[PDB]
């Protein structure tokens, strides 16, 4: 497990990361006052970025 | 002269159009009052019992839903639907005829409208 | 019996995989399927190629009306 | 929430007032394509103003080399001929999509309350646009402007007390000559911007209090912000616009004016047929049409004196013509009235021509006069269909 | 499907790689509507053009 | 440092498309 | 408190923007005149924009009837030579405002943080000025006129690769003629509004982090309103700069002129002394000492990027120059310094004036580089003058 | 480095400060401003209230006498203690946090707000 654990480098991370999160389809669920929080096209439109 | 549908066959049509038009959008008549426009319907609705008030937002919420849709209410809440149900009228006169008491004797009015 | 719980608060307690969408002028997908993401793009991508063109055509319409002219090139010998 | 540090460059001070103002502004998620005209007239301004600069770089504005410029621009200069068809066929494009602004005003009784300083900014900026388009099309020195800038400037001796005075003084002389142009020029390239702060002071005023939306009820239950969901809707229009507008550039460049401008300015010959163009045309009717002149500036007065009258009527608390019939009506009564009016305005100045448009005249103002009364007996209404 | 979704992966990772592409996609589709629309007119009016007179240098 | 190397290079590249395609100097590159 | 029914028309939503930023905005209670100086100038863009409107309605872009209609406007047109004394004198005025604007800027370090925007803004509102000035000054069509739009514009060759074609593209037909008379004369009706735009965008960022005081200390603590009492002190500048202008109008009108611009433009001859007007001089001398005329463009460059640069220095925590002796002893110099470079302008290229521009352009650099140093060093003060 | 004490410039220099600052009844450390550096500001949170309150107190007094336009009598001229500093030691410990902060991978507490 530590061997698995370790063998996680910053390449690794980025790897992962852009198969998982990288304009990918977020699934919200919120109650209460959240009548200031962003709709959905809000976050799908967040899941990436326009600078890179 | 006071003309109504019941002695008048041009008012008939007319209460019916009304009615087929907000069963479409499933609000009642007093809900198109906007508070913004007279100031004395802000006060009217600030009297009104908080049950009523969201009764009447939760109308105005569909109603603009269904207008973004681009669609009508389905037809069994539209045969459901109350038109013409008042909630407001009598209020809305209190206030219109404490407001004219105190500007007939004395009085400055108790809220006004900013300048726009 | 007495309650008659109002809608909101039926759905709030009572959450279900079985949810309705109104499906009036866009209709869904069946459950199980990939999402088209890239055709989207795409078609969004030859919008903005004709974007670009047209962009590029009204600078470069200003500036060289801003230049020179036949007169003067035909003045020129 | 402490702004200890940045979080977002929106809502950092330099792009806080377009981020709100412009992005997160809210407006009700109901707004149909009858917005975008509003959203599109400013876009036709600019294009004005652009195309009018790198033509003002290129025109004369003397009497004896202005249409000779003009034809230059036609001919030598680089794309000179697109940026002349850009700014005639632009400011026919800037009146149309102002009448259909102003047409849905009308409709939906946006002009309501509380929303009577932007309709009385609305009529001001309306006023800025004719000055601007008619002292414009004075500009190329051809038959038609020269001898419509005589006819108009000349009915301004109407008034009693001054008259010849005001006349003489805005000539500069005796007649519409040299100096007269050049005035025109300059006051020509002055008053667009003028016209953008009046637009901007427009748009400060409805959003201080929003927009509005067809049922015309109440809208601060449901809404959304301006970007992305109405910038969308907005392109769909401007791309629509382009197309009309590239339409109107490229195969019917001359089919909006009139052929007589083509014409060297002659003082000494008048054309057959003196006409304002197309977009002058109702107000021109309707002057013609109430004889004794005089009485015809104080009716285009009192055109403008019933625009901005509007705002200020009757209790009429339902406002959106979706839920009233006979303002619907009216309405549409009304809008086919303009039509014939500004169809009248083309024609000549015989028979029947005459008593049609001394009857359309009165229904136009008629409209005016009626609204009042349908709301107060409107006023009325629950009481009588009530189903207690 | 699959064709969108490979060139996506081609061509869509990077926002510099998709501002270029939609710059050389619009040159390349500008040259080729310029090509098209040329051809339709040579179709259309033969005949006509200037380098078609049968007179063009005869005039000394 | 070395992804905002290659970032910068690319955006560098993107421009300079950019400006060739706005400018069209296609003549004057005799190089 | 809540607005239930309206107390004060200057808190009403018409007039509550103007009034924040008009009346109610805390001031620094320990102002001297040069905040004056700073609204003074505002004054005379207004006055310039006024005036030169009004001189529009009679001039005539074209290259044969400029100098003629400028003489129509001097002798023929009613008190038409009040108006172009007016719009000259006012260009200079305006510029004598706005240098006594930038050099109290400098001595009381009022770029340093957090004002580098509103200088930075001002920097930008000062090529805008040069710019506007310079394509005006072309408009009379005289010989001063002429010959300097062709050098100024002919040192855009410096350019490495494409110098020729910026020359050529500005130029429109390989000289300065009828072309470019358009041209700057719509360039130049343009920039002013562009200008108060610049200006309204200076306004508002220092409205957001208030304004500087002669002491440079923080200010939070002794605040008044701007009205009424910074408008009186602001008016008795208004009243002074009238009587300087007055003086300035009528009685010495051409002493900030040539007189090489009273002959029609000769583009065969050369006049024997080519220089720009006297507040273009300090910029034009440092140009001219740099030989190699494309190094002459890149420290014109240099120039900016220094002024640019001043803000954004790394320690600078004592402000005002009250408290440092140094940096006031190095201010005395640097303002010697300019007034020496502007008088070395308007001398020809023989010796030693050479020598004394390559020198003063050195020292203008010098003191621009030479801040920083004071700044580190003044940080490391407080841990050695301790008195215990 | 030889300010104090051996340089006679550097002398001169202490003595017109000591002059101005004197007879403004201002301090060195009250020419630092808040809004300039952010550090200062975090400083002058940390200190305690009361000397806060001088400092806002002296800089009220200065600022009122520079709009008279007349300088402290000559009594409280001489009580005065231009450089009995208060903010060094706070501004340097502020700027020694910052500085590991930076050094090994962390946000700031605080950032200058774009204007
Ligand atoms: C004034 C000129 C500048 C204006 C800038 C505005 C945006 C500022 C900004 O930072 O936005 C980012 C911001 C990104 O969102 P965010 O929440 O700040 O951050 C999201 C990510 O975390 C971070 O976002 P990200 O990482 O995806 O990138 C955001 C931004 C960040 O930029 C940077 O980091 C540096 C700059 C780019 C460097 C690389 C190049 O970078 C870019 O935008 C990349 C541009 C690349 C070059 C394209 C060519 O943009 C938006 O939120 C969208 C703004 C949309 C504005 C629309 C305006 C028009 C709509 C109304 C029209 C009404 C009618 C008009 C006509 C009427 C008649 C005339
Ligand atoms: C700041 C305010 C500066 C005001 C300068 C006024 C001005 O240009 O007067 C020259 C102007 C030129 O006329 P002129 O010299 O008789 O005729 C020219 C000939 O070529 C005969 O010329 P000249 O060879 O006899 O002497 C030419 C000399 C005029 O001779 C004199 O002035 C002699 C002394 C009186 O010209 C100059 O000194 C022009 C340059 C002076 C102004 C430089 C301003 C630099 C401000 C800072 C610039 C910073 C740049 C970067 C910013 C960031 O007027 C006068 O010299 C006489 C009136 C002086 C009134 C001074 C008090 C009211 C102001
Ligand atoms: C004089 C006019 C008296 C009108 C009296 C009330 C008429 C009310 C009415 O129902 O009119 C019929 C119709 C609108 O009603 P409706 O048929 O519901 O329209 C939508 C669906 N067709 O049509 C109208 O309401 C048209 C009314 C036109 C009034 C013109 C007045 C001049
Ligand atoms: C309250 C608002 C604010 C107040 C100000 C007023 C605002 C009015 C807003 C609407 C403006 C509409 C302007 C209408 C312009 C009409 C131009 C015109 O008359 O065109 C006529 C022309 C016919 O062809 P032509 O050969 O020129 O005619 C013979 C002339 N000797 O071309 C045509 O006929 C083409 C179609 C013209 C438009 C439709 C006309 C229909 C009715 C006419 C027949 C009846
Ligand atoms: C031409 C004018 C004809 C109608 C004259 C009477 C009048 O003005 O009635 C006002 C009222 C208008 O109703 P309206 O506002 O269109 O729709 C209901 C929502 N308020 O219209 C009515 O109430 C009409 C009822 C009687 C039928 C016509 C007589
Ligand atoms: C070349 C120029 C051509 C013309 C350009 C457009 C000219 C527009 C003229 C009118 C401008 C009026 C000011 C608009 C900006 C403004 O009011 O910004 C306010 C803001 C003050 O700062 P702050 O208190 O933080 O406000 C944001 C949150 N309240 O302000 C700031 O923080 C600084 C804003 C700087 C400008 C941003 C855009
Ligand atoms: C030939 C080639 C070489 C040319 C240059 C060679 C000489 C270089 C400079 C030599 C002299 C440097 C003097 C520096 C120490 C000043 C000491 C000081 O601050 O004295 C205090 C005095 C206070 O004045 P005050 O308050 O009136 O005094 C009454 C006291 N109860 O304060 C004062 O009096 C203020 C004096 C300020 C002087 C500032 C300018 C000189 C110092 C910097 C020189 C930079 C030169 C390059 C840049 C020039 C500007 C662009
Ligand atoms: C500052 C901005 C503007 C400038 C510099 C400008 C400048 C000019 C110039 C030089 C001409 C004469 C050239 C020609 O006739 O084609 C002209 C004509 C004209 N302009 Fe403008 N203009 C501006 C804005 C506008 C606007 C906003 C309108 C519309 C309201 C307008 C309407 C016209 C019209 C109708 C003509 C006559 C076109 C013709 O018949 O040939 N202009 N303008
Ligand atoms: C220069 C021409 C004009 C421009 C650029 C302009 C611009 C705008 C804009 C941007 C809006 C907000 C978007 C929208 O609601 O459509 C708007 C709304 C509005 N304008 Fe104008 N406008 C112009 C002329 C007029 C005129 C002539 C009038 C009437 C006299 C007018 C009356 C209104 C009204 C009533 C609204 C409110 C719309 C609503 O109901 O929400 N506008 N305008
Ligand atoms: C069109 C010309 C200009 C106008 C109308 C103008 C206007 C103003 C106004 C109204 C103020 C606020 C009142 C005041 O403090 O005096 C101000 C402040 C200021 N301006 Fe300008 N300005 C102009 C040019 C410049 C230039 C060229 C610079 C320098 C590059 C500059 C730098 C500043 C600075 C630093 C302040 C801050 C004032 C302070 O620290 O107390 N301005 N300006
Ligand atoms: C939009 C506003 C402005 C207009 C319409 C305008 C128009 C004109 C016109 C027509 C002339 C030539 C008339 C003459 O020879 O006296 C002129 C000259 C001039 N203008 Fe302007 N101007 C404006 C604003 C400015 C501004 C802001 C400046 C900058 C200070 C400026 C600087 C000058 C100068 C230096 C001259 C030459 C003075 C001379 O005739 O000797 N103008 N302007």
């Amino acid at each position: 497990l530590f061997a698995r654990i370790d063998a996680v480098d910053a390449s690794t991370i980025k790897r992962v990361a852009n198969r998982f999160i990288y304009d990918k389809d977020v699934a919200i669920a919120a109650m209460g006052p959240i009548q200031r929080l962003p709709d959905y096209n809000w976050f799908r439109r967040r899941t990436y970025w326009n600078r890179y | 002269s006071f003309l109504d549908p019941k002695k008048n066959w041009l008012a008939a049509q007319h209460m019916k159009s009304l009615v087929k038009r907000l069963s479409k959008y499933g609000l009642r008549y007093d809900d198109l009052y906007d508070p913004y426009y007279d100031l004395d319907v802000k006060e009217a609705l600030n009297r009104l019992p908080k049950e009523v008030v969201d009764a009447r937002h939760a109308r105005l919420k569909r109603a603009i839903d269904l207008s973004m849709k681009h669609e009508y209410l389905p037809e069994d809440l539209q045969a459901m639907q109350t038109p013409f149900r008042g909630y407001l009228q009598d209020m809305l006169a209190l206030v219109k005829r404490e407001r004219a008491e105190r500007e007939a004797l004395g009085g400055l009015p108790l809220y006004q409208r900013s300048i726009p | 019996l007495i309650p008659e719980i109002p809608a909101t608060v039926a759905a709030v307690k009572n959450p279900s995989s079985k949810i309705i969408y109104d499906e009036h002028n866009h209709e869904r997908f069946p459950p199980g399927d990939p999402s088209k993401r890239a055709f989207a793009y795409f078609v969004l991508t030859g919008g903005r190629f004709v974007y670009a063109s047209l962009i590029r055509l009204l600078v470069l319409k200003f500036v060289l009306s801003m230049s020179a002219s036949k007169d003067v090139l035909a003045l020129a010998s | 929430t402490i702004r200890n540090q940045r979080f977002s460059l929106l809502k950092e001070p330099i792009s806080s007032t377009l981020n709100q103002h412009l992005i997160d502004y809210p407006t009700p998620s109901n707004l149909s394509y009858w917005w975008g005209f509003g959203s599109l007239a400013g876009i036709c301004l600019v294009i004005q103003i652009v195309t009018g600069v790198f033509l003002a770089m290129h025109y004369t504005p003397h009497v004896d080399l202005a249409f000779n410029s003009v034809e230059h621009v036609m001919r030598d200069v680089e794309g000179g001929w697109l940026l002349r068809y850009m700014h005639a066929n632009g400011a026919s494009m800037f009146f149309i999509v102002v009448y259909l602004h102003i047409f849905r005003g009308l409709y939906y009784a946006s002009y309501s309350s509380p929303r009577e300083f932007v309709w009385c900014l609305g009529v001001v900026i309306f006023l800025l646009m004719i000055v601007t388009a008619f002292t414009g099309y004075v500009l190329p020195w051809g038959q038609m402007s020269f001898w419509g800038a005589t006819v108009i400037t000349s009915l301004a001796s109407a008034i009693p007390v001054v008259g010849d005075t005001i006349v003489t003084w805005l000539w500069g002389g005796f007649s519409v000559d040299n100096a007269t142009l050049n005035r025109f020029f300059s006051l020509h390239y002055l008053l667009p911007f003028l016209l953008v702060g009046a637009s901007l002071l427009h748009l400060a005023a409805l959003h201080q209090y929003g927009s509005n939306n067809p049922l015309g009820v109440h809208s601060e239950m449901d809404q959304i912000s301006f970007y992305p969901y109405f910038y969308v809707k907005d392109l769909v229009g401007w791309v629509a616009f382009a197309i009309f507008f590239s339409i109107w550039i490229f195969y019917a460049p001359n089919v909006l004016g009139h052929p007589d401008n083509y014409i060297p300015a002659n003082p000494m010959s008048t054309p057959p047929h003196i006409v304002p163009e197309w977009y002058f045309l109702p107000i021109y009717a309707i002057l013609r049409s109430i004889p004794d002149k005089s009485g015809g500036v104080a009716a285009i007065a009192l055109v403008f004196i019933c625009l901005l009258a509007l705002p200020f009527f009757k209790s009429m608390y339902v406002r959106s013509s979706s839920f009233r019939p006979i303002y619907q009506g009216i309405f549409w009564l009304l809008l086919a009235d303009c039509l014939l009016l500004g169809w009248i305005g083309c024609q000549p100045v015989e028979a029947p021509f005459v008593t049609i448009g001394q009857i359309s005249s009165f229904v136009f103002f008629l409209f005016f006069a009626i609204t009042p009364i349908l709301g107060r007996v409107g006023r009325g209404i629950p009481n009588s269909y009530t189903t207690d | 499907g699959g064709i969108f979704e490979s060139l996506y992966k081609v061509v869509m990772r990077r926002n510099s790689v998709y501002v270029t592409f939609v710059i050389a996609g619009a040159f390349l589709g500008e040259r080729a509507v310029d090509y098209g629309i040329h051809k339709l007119w040579e179709a259309n009016n033969v005949g006509k053009r200037y380098e078609d007179i049968p007179v063009l240098g005869q005039k000394l | 440092q070395p992804a905002d190397v290659k970032a910068a290079a690319m955006w560098g590249v993107a421009a300079a498309t950019g400006g060739l395609y706005l400018v069209q100097v296609s003549i004057l590159v005799l190089p």
